[PDB]
């Protein structure tokens, strides 16, 4: 999803529903592969 | 006739599907649909 070939326009932003699987957020938040990252209402550590 | 086939040909289960919130698929296999003569050799019981 983060590396898909193309993304939808800002007005045509796609709404992707994710379920019936597991999420491994260690490789995402802690990899420092992105310029900026912020969370609102909950810290990234607690989300894990 | 010849080339007994015995495999799914037409799909009349449902006409269309638009929104899907869940999906699951099992591993590939082959099940024998060939007709048999005599008594009933198989029994399947399900509880849902």
């Amino acid at each position: 999803v983060f590396n898909a070939t193309r993304f939808a326009s800002v007005y045509a932003w796609n709404r992707k529903r994710i379920s019936n699987c597991v999420a491994d957020y260690s490789v995402l938040y802690n990899s420092a592969s992105f310029s900026t990252f912020k969370c609102y209402g909950v810290s990234p550590t607690k989300l894990n | 006739k010849n080339n007994k086939s015995w495999m799914e040909s037409e799909f009349r289960v449902y006409s269309s599907a638009n929104n899907c919130t869940f999906e699951y698929v099992s591993q590939p296999f082959l099940m024998d649909l060939e007709g048999k003569q005599g008594n009933f050799k198989n029994l399947r019981e399900f509880v849902f």
